[PDB]
């Protein structure tokens, strides 16, 4: 024990924002953690609390028009599916509007962020917030509780609303690829994340709006630059390379290993049978340069409850984004309820900081240190003293 | 094995013909035209 990134209530609340089986509760890859019922019958409802950066659903319809391959298209209508032919056109957008024709999705920021029925202090939660607020009505025009998933364009500052809740379909068996084969109703289509493309979308669960500035202290949403994620044990941080689980993979780029948090085999997946990961998974990885100079990616399922500071290295959760960088969209205006950065969470000043070190880990022959640099702490393992390594 | 199929989407999260969304920003809203009913 002494971890000291348990050290106190502010050290725990920043590490705490790391665990997704906590936080976000649902899968990650494929989120489908809730049953509801409409018209007497049982469906499947993404549930996840935390907002997913990055992922986007990858569709497979075949390279002609009117197909444009983007679920943040329009369903399509039965005329436009009759007109096309097989497989379904357009995407996954709600396409429903109001009696006067207004629009429910996409809805821009700008009529949101001035709105009353909209609480949230960030573009990011009032997005969340407008799905949370949207509910099916049943035969008899009552409202239940089954929600829809909601896309953020960052970019665009447009919240979309899904008004397809899959994520995944794969299989010549249930659907093709590029319309082969031609008899079947589905394009295929899965979860991804890209190394250039589509950082400014954010998917999520209608139920990131249920609270909709939670998000901003208890989820992982920034990559953690300069640590490698670890698990304290016998009175030290091992990173995940110590642990034998862990899957390393070599790595062109950060990138990549950012991606392959998310699209790794083992990611909290609800995908069928209707299995419930409640956000347990190979969820968390980081990126490192070994002692040869070639890039690194090391994956765990393993919740991070210490740091390894390495420079280099870069810590990348399958929720997270790439970017170490909080942008505007989900920074509150009034400074006062805004919550710790990394820095300020792993600050420290020398002076009032000692060096130490911990007991020998004879099985490793390593121990802890942990001390103050730059003014942030440093937490590695080093030799044990000469003493000590006889009994290792 | 073509019930299976019907049991697969359901699996995958294939939601309930709606009619209606009631959102509270900006009321009950409905889709013009008929949408593809397999989607
Ligand atoms: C993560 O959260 C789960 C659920 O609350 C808990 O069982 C587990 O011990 C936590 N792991 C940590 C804090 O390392
Ligand atoms: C949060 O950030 C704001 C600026 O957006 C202020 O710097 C505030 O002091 C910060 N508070 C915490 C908890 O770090």
């Amino acid at each position: 024990s002494g971890n000291p990134f348990q050290a106190n209530v502010e050290m725990k609340t920043f590490m705490e924002r790391f665990n997704l089986t906590h936080h976000h509760q649902s899968g990650i890859y494929v989120d489908l953690g809730q049953d509801k019922e409409v018209d007497g019958t049982l469906y499947r409802e993404p549930a996840g609390l935390c907002p997913i950066w990055g992922k986007h659903i990858e569709l497979q319809q075949p390279d002609r028009p009117p197909y444009r391959n983007n679920f943040l298209e329009d369903v399509p209508t039965e005329k436009e599916y009759k007109q096309s032919g097989n497989p379904l056109p357009g995407g996954f957008n709600l396409n429903f509007v109001t009696p006067s024709g207004q629009r429910i999705s996409p809805f821009p920021m700008e009529l949101l962020e001035k709105n009353s029925n909209i609480k949230a202090s960030t573009d990011l939660g009032r997005c969340a917030e407008f799905a949370f607020k949207t509910v099916a009505m049943d035969k008899n025009n009552k409202a239940t509780k089954y929600r829809y998933p909601f896309v953020y364009d960052s970019k665009k500052r447009l919240c979309h609303i899904l008004y397809v809740s899959m994520q995944l379909m794969e299989g010549k068996k249930y659907c093709s690829v590029k319309g082969e084969p031609p008899d079947l109703t589905w394009y295929c289509f899965k979860p991804r994340k890209s190394v250039t493309e589509n950082h400014h979308l954010i998917y999520g669960s209608a139920y990131v709006g249920e609270n909709p500035d939670a998000f901003i202290s208890k989820c992982p949403n920034q990559a953690l630059r300069g640590y490698r994620f670890g698990v304290w044990k016998k009175g030290r941080c091992l990173d995940y390379t110590e642990l034998t689980d862990t899957v390393i993979e070599r790595v062109e780029s950060k990138a990549q290993c950012w991606v392959k948090t998310f699209e790794n085999d083992g990611v909290a997946s609800d995908q069928p049978d209707q299995p419930h990961s409640g956000g347990v998974g190979r969820n968390y990885g980081f990126y490192y340069v070994d002692t040869t100079g070639e890039g690194k990616c090391a994956l765990s399922d393993q919740v991070p409850d210490c740091l390894v500071s390495d420079s280099a290295a870069v810590s990348y959760t399958a929720a997270g984004s790439l970017s170490e960088e909080t942008p505007n969209f989900i920074i509150p205006s009034n400074p006062s309820v805004t919550p710790p950065t990394p820095e300020t969470a792993l600050q420290c000043t020398a002076d009032k900081f000692p060096d130490s070190f911990g007991a020998c880990d004879v099985q490793a022959c390593k121990r802890q240190k942990t001390s103050c640099v730059g003014g942030q702490i440093q937490s590695t393992s080093v030799d044990c003293t000469a003493d000590e390594q006889n009994e290792c | 094995s073509a019930s299976d199929i019907t049991q697969h989407l359901n699996d995958s999260g294939l939601g309930p013909a709606v009619e209606c969304l009631e959102n509270l920003v900006v009321g009950p809203v409905c889709p013009a035209a008929v949408v593809a009913p397999a989607v």
